[PDB]
């Protein structure tokens, strides 16, 4: 099984902490303001791409040497 | 009397590289002469080899630089060496005309040298954008196709003369074989300028860092200057082997690496790196002609310090007022260069112009002021 | 060593004669030396090392 | 421009060639061989590469010999001028997937899977870029993205929604030296591959910047001794001076 | 510029006891930043001299003052090449740095400008 | 402007002296250590101001400008990014 | 003394060893680039079967 798996969910729940909250934090609203109606006739529809751009960001720094060093 | 003088050929070389008096003060920065011919012989090296292997035509160029790369013995390092040592000419090119500016290498009686200097950055910058374009990948062709087309911004006969370039109604095949022919062409007229400049040069001598004559105290050419070029040749050397071998797309575009494609236009169109301020100075302008003549004018002006320098001595190193300007110049050209790359885009539009404005105000408001005033400055302070 | 000055160093075509011996030399042994210290840092890493599987 | 439009800049991997001194794995060029052929190559050609710069570097010439003489090539025409085919020669190059382009995006819902050959050189990132593209597909895009049809999300694509699907999963390839086939050890390996495949001199050029770095030094440090030495007289210099 | 531009608009400066008073002062410690003296010149010696008026003035010269005057510039072209500054007695002392030359130039161009005005001059 | 060996174009010199000795006879490294590192630093602090002003002052343009750009193309920045267009 | 002599001639002799190393060095890996390139030495060697070929 996929090493890299576990390294990141670690990664997450550990150093990158705050931005796994923030991320979550943004899908909930997006999710939240897509189920309310006349959301498709709206100028501004909120992505979490720059929350998820954070959050792998982050994981990326403190997995990539880890990674590497099982394969 | 002696061969090296006696004989007309000989005494030529002799005048030039032995016997050629030189002040005995010159410190590294006037080292980076030597390095540019340096630079000018492995590009020629180079670059004839490179064309033994290189197939000018559209349909096979791409294909024939992948060919030197993979097949051609040594290929990989013929490539990477002429186009690293393009980089390594324009750093040391800016370097020499810094050199220049700052030790007021321009003033009289050096008018000309300096001024057929300017046309030798000129050649160098068609004989490097023209190189560029051979490859033809994406950046060859869009930046082929974008530089070009400020050509149509010559009023009336503008799109006739980007047409009569381009051999054809798009940057293609007819194109990419002239710019072959030429980009072979054109560093030979630019080492025949080269000499031209030295040989201006040599009515007045070189100048030195103190800015005085040095009539009164000279040394041969050689050995003194041969062995202290030696340093430097072996440093660049180093630096050339660093990027060659260990780094050697390190100063590249990769989207150079994606063959030609009229159709789809790259994210975003930057020219090399070494061409970027001049890029920077050309966006500042919002009209199309505006900003071709202020390009061109970016260079162009280099050719009045002779008259805008008001100074009655040669060069800052005597001049701490000066050399606060001159350090925010050079910075500001650095800015400028960097602009050239970001994306056009708030805040970098307005920096952009304030910089433009900077460059010019150099030329044409404060070094006039700052050397009138540094002039009074030595006269009344040493009364 | 006057001795090694007068053979080797007074006259230029024997100076000459030996920094090309010399350069002769070297050029042979720096080459044999790299191609030992670059298989020793590249070790597991190479054709050489794997070719044996086949 | 914003984030997305950039795509989310790949990690820096220790890779086994990154280092001065450092050559590729060439077992893990082999294995990498090993997913290109089994996995990309269904839609990605290899056009640079010939059988025969496999040779001496990921296989042996029999090896390569034999992946040549399984396909079949263009000859010349025969006597009456009609076409035939031959059996491939170590000299033949690794034939696409596609006879031309507009296949090529018929088969791919209108994206063209790009030649691999220099794609390790054509993307900011090289290696760590095609590792992390390969890798770096979620379960799930980001709340709010919407995709294109035939679309899928992929932070490391400029843009985000990239025509190539996963294709790394978990034992899609059987290696053939028993190292397991993850979907992290498969991308680094393929990664690995496309780096050598589109700088194949890479080994060599390390090699001899090594030797240039050791004698550019040794001659940069005499330059300095010679020029100090000859310029003595000069430093040196004494002046009197008796006003006439 | 020429030495009588300069020496013009100086002397208007020197007049105006509001200028002075603000000019003189910033002029001596520009002096000082600018580090001349440090190489034992005086500052006449760093007046451009590859101009045929300044050729003309340096010839007039008085034998004395070209002699030493080409002893400083040796001198300081030998710091220079060193990377020493001058120390002790090279060092030029403000009450040793005359204008031993700015007579001789002033005296060159009020006739190279007189000569300019008399070649344009029309009888009325 | 400059004539050629014997007639360089020199005023009349008279009475400087100059003294040196042969490169055999000197130590080309005397006094090295001594000027590598108080020499530097003499002359590199002479001229420390002239290179740290305009770096300074334009690494900090540069600094604010791109943390202006990024700032602007984020969420956040949404409605000052609107405006500056 | 001829020691002190020697000395520097060491150095610019060894300066004069490593520049014909490398000159050497430059001018042989330079020129091998106009050698048959690699493509062209595969070009060369043609191989052939000899069971389709029948007797006369
Ligand atoms: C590219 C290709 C590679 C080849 C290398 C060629 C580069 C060599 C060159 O021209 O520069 C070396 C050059 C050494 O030349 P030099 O002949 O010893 O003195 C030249 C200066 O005029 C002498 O200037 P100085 O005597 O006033 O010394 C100034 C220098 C100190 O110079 C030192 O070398 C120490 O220190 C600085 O200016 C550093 C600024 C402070 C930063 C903190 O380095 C500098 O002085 C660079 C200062 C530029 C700013
Ligand atoms: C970056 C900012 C550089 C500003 C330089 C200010 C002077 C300084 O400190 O330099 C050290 C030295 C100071 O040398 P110096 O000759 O003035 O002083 C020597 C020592 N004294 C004063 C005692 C005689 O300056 C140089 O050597 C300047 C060379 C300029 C090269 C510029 C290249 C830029 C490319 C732009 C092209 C258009
Ligand atoms: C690049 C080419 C390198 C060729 C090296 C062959 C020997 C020449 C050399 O290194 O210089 C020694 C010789 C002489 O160096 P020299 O001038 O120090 O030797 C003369 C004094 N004796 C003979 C007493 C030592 O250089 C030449 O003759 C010119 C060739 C330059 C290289
Ligand atoms: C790269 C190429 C560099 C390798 C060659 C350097 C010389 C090799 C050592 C030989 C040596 O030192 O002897 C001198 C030869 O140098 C010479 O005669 C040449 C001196 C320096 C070599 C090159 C000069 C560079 C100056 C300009 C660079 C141009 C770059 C543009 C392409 C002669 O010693 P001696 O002649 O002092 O007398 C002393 C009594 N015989
Ligand atoms: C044209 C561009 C000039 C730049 C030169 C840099 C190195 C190019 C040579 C290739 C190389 O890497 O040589 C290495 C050794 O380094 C070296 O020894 C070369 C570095 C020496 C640099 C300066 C010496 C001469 C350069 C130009 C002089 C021109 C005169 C004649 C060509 C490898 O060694 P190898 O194993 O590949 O070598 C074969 C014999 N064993
Ligand atoms: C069945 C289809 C398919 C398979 C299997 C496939 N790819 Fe792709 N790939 C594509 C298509 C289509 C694109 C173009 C995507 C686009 O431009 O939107 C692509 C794009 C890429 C790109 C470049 C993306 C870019 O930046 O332009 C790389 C690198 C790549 N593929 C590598 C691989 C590797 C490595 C494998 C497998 C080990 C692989 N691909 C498997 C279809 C495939
Ligand atoms: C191929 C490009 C060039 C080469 C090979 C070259 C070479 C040289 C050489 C060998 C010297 C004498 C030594 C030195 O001062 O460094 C010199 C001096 C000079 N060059 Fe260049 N040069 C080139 C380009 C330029 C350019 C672009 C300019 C000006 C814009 C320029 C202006 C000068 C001036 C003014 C001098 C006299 C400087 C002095 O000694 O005070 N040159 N050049
Ligand atoms: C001042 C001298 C020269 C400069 C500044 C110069 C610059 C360049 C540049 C920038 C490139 C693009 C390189 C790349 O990215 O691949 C190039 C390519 C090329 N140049 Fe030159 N060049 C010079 C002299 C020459 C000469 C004399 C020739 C003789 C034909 C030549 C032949 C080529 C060829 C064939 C290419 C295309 C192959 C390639 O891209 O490597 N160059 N040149
Ligand atoms: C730098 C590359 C090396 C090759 C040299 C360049 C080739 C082209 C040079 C010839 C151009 C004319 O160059 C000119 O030649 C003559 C004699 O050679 C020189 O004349 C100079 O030297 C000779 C003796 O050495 C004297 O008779 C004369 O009084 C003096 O001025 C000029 O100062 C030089 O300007
Ligand atoms: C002014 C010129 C005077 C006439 C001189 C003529 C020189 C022409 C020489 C070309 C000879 C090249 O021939 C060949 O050189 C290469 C390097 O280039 C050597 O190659 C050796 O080192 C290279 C790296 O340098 C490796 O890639 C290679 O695996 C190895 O075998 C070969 O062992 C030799 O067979």
């Amino acid at each position: 099984p996929d090493p890299a798996i576990a390294l990141h969910e670690a990664a997450a729940e550990g150093p990158c902490h705050d931005f796994k909250h923030h991320f979550d934090e943004c899908v909930e609203r997006v999710t939240k303001a897509q189920e309310a109606e006349d959301y498709d006739h709206a100028e501004y529809k909120e992505d979490c791409v720059e929350e998820f751009f954070h959050l792998q960001h982050c994981i990326n720094d403190n997995t990539a040497d880890k990674l590497f060093r099982v394969l | 009397m002696a061969l090296r003088k006696k004989n007309s050929l000989l005494n030529m070389a002799n005048s030039y590289v032995l016997d050629s008096p030189q002040p005995s003060n010159l410190n590294y920065f006037w080292n980076f002469g030597s390095l540019l011919a340096l630079c000018l012989v492995i590009q020629l090296a180079t670059g004839i080899t490179l064309a033994m292997h290189y197939t000018s035509h559209a349909s096979l160029a791409f294909d024939s630089v992948e060919h030197i790369m993979r097949d051609v013995n040594f290929g990989w390092f013929i490539r990477y060496a002429h186009a690293n040592t393009a980089s390594f000419f324009f750093i040391c090119i800016y370097a020499h005309m810094g050199r220049n500016i700052y030790y007021g290498s321009y003033k009289t009686p050096r008018v000309l040298p300096w001024s057929i200097g300017v046309i030798i950055f000129l050649l160098l910058i068609i004989t490097a954008f023209m190189g560029y374009v051979l490859v033809f990948g994406q950046m060859s062709l869009w930046g082929a196709t974008v530089i070009c087309n400020l050509v149509s911004a010559i009023p009336w006969l503008g799109e006739d003369i980007v047409h009569f370039l381009w051999g054809g109604f798009s940057v293609g095949n007819p194109t990419l074989q002239r710019f072959f022919a030429l980009h072979y062409l054109m560093p030979f007229v630019l080492a025949v300028f080269a000499l031209l400049h030295l040989i201006a040069l040599h009515t007045a001598g070189s100048s030195n860092p103190l800015g005085i004559t040095s009539n009164v105290d000279k040394l041969s050419m050689h050995p003194y200057y041969s062995f202290k070029d030696l340093i430097t040749v072996f440093a660049f050397l180093l630096m050339f082997t660093l990027f060659v071998f260990f780094s050697p797309d390190k100063l590249g575009h990769p989207d150079n690496y994606i063959p030609a494609n009229p159709m789809v236009t790259p994210a975003s169109i930057v020219p090399e790196w070494y061409l970027l301020p001049f890029y920077a100075i050309l966006r500042a302008i919002p009209d199309k002609l505006g900003g071709v003549i202020a390009m061109v004018a970016a260079i162009l002006i280099l050719l009045i310090l002779p008259i805008v320098d008001r100074s009655i001595i040669r060069g800052n190193a005597f001049k701490p007022i000066s050399k606060l300007l001159f350090g925010f110049f050079i910075c500001n050209f650095l800015l400028l260069g960097v602009l050239g790359q970001v994306h056009i885009e708030p805040p970098f539009i307005v920096l952009g112009q304030i910089c433009t404005i900077f460059y010019f105000s150099y030329f044409l408001i404060l070094l006039p002021m700052v050397s009138t005033i540094e002039n009074i400055f030595f006269y009344i302070g040493s009364l | 060593a006057t001795t090694f000055y007068n053979v080797f160093v007074k006259r230029n075509s024997a100076f000459v004669a030996t920094i090309l011996a010399s350069a002769f030399v070297f050029d042979m042994t720096f080459e044999t030396a790299i191609d030992n210290f670059w298989d020793r840092i590249n070790a597991g890493k190479q054709w050489k090392d794997i070719r044996h599987k086949y | 421009m914003t984030a997305a439009e950039h795509g989310l800049h790949p990690a820096e991997y220790p890779w086994p060639q990154n280092g001065m001194l450092s050559t590729f794995d060439h077992a893990s060029l082999r294995r990498g061989y090993q997913v290109y052929k089994e996995v990309c190559a269904a839609c990605h050609s290899l056009d640079r590469i010939a059988w025969r710069n496999l040779v001496g570097v990921t296989h042996t010439t029999d090896e390569a010999k034999a992946f040549a003489e399984e396909l079949e090539y263009d000859d010349e025409p025969d006597d009456e001028g009609n076409p035939r085919k031959r059996p491939g020669k170590l000299a033949d190059y690794i034939p696409g997937p596609y006879p031309n382009e507009q296949a090529a995006r018929a088969a791919n819902q209108g994206a063209l899977p790009p030649d691999l050959s220099l794609i390790a050189k054509a993307r900011h990132g090289g290696a760590d870029y095609i590792f992390a593209l390969l890798t770096g597909y979620p379960d799930e895009p980001p709340a709010g993205v919407v995709l294109a049809p035939g679309m899928n999300y992929n932070p490391y694509f400029p843009g985000g929604g990239i025509g190539m699907a996963r294709t790394l999963f978990d034992g899609v390839v059987e290696y053939e030296d028993g190292t397991p086939a993850t979907t992290s050890q498969m991308a680094k390996d393929v990664a690995a591959f496309l780096t050598w495949a589109a700088e194949p001199e890479h080994d060599e050029r390390k090699k001899l910047g090594l030797k240039a770095i050791i004698v550019i030094s040794a001659m940069l440090g005499l330059s300095v001794y010679i020029k100090k030495f000859k310029w003595s007289p000069i430093k040196n210099r004494k002046f009197i001076y008796n006003p006439p | 510029a020429s030495i009588t531009s300069v020496v013009k608009t100086s002397e208007l400066i020197l007049k105006s006891p509001l200028l002075s008073k603000i000019v003189v002062p910033l002029a001596k410690t520009y002096v000082k930043f600018s580090g001349y003296r440090q190489l034992g010149f005086k500052m006449n010696d760093l007046i451009i001299e590859e101009t045929p008026n300044m050729q003309l003035a340096l010839r007039r010269l008085p034998p004395t003052e070209s002699y030493d005057r080409v002893y400083r510039l040796i001198r300081a072209t030998q710091f220079s090449l060193s990377h020493k500054l001058a120390t002790g007695n090279d060092i030029t002392k403000p009450e040793e740095d005359d204008h031993y030359l700015i007579p001789y130039i002033l005296d060159v161009e009020a006739e190279a400008f007189e000569k300019d005005a008399l070649d344009n001059l029309e009888v009325v | 402007y400059m004539g050629w060996w014997g007639h360089m174009g020199s005023p009349p010199q008279k009475g400087i002296a100059g003294y040196t000795i042969s490169p055999f006879a000197a130590r080309p490294f005397a006094g090295v250590v001594h000027a590598a590192i108080f020499n530097t630093f003499r002359r590199t602090k002479n001229q420390a101001l002239f290179v740290i002003l305009p770096v300074s002052f334009f690494y900090y343009v540069w600094t604010q400008a791109s943390e202006k750009n990024e700032w602007l193309y984020t969420k956040a920045g949404r409605h000052e990014l609107a405006k500056a267009l | 003394t001829d020691a002190n002599r020697l000395f520097s001639y060491f150095m610019i002799g060894s300066f004069g060893m490593l520049s014909a190393a490398g000159a050497k060095a430059t001018v042989q890996d330079f020129l091998s680039n106009m050698s048959a390139s690699a493509d062209v030495l595969a070009m060369a060697k043609v191989e052939v079967k000899l069971g389709a070929i029948p007797l006369g």
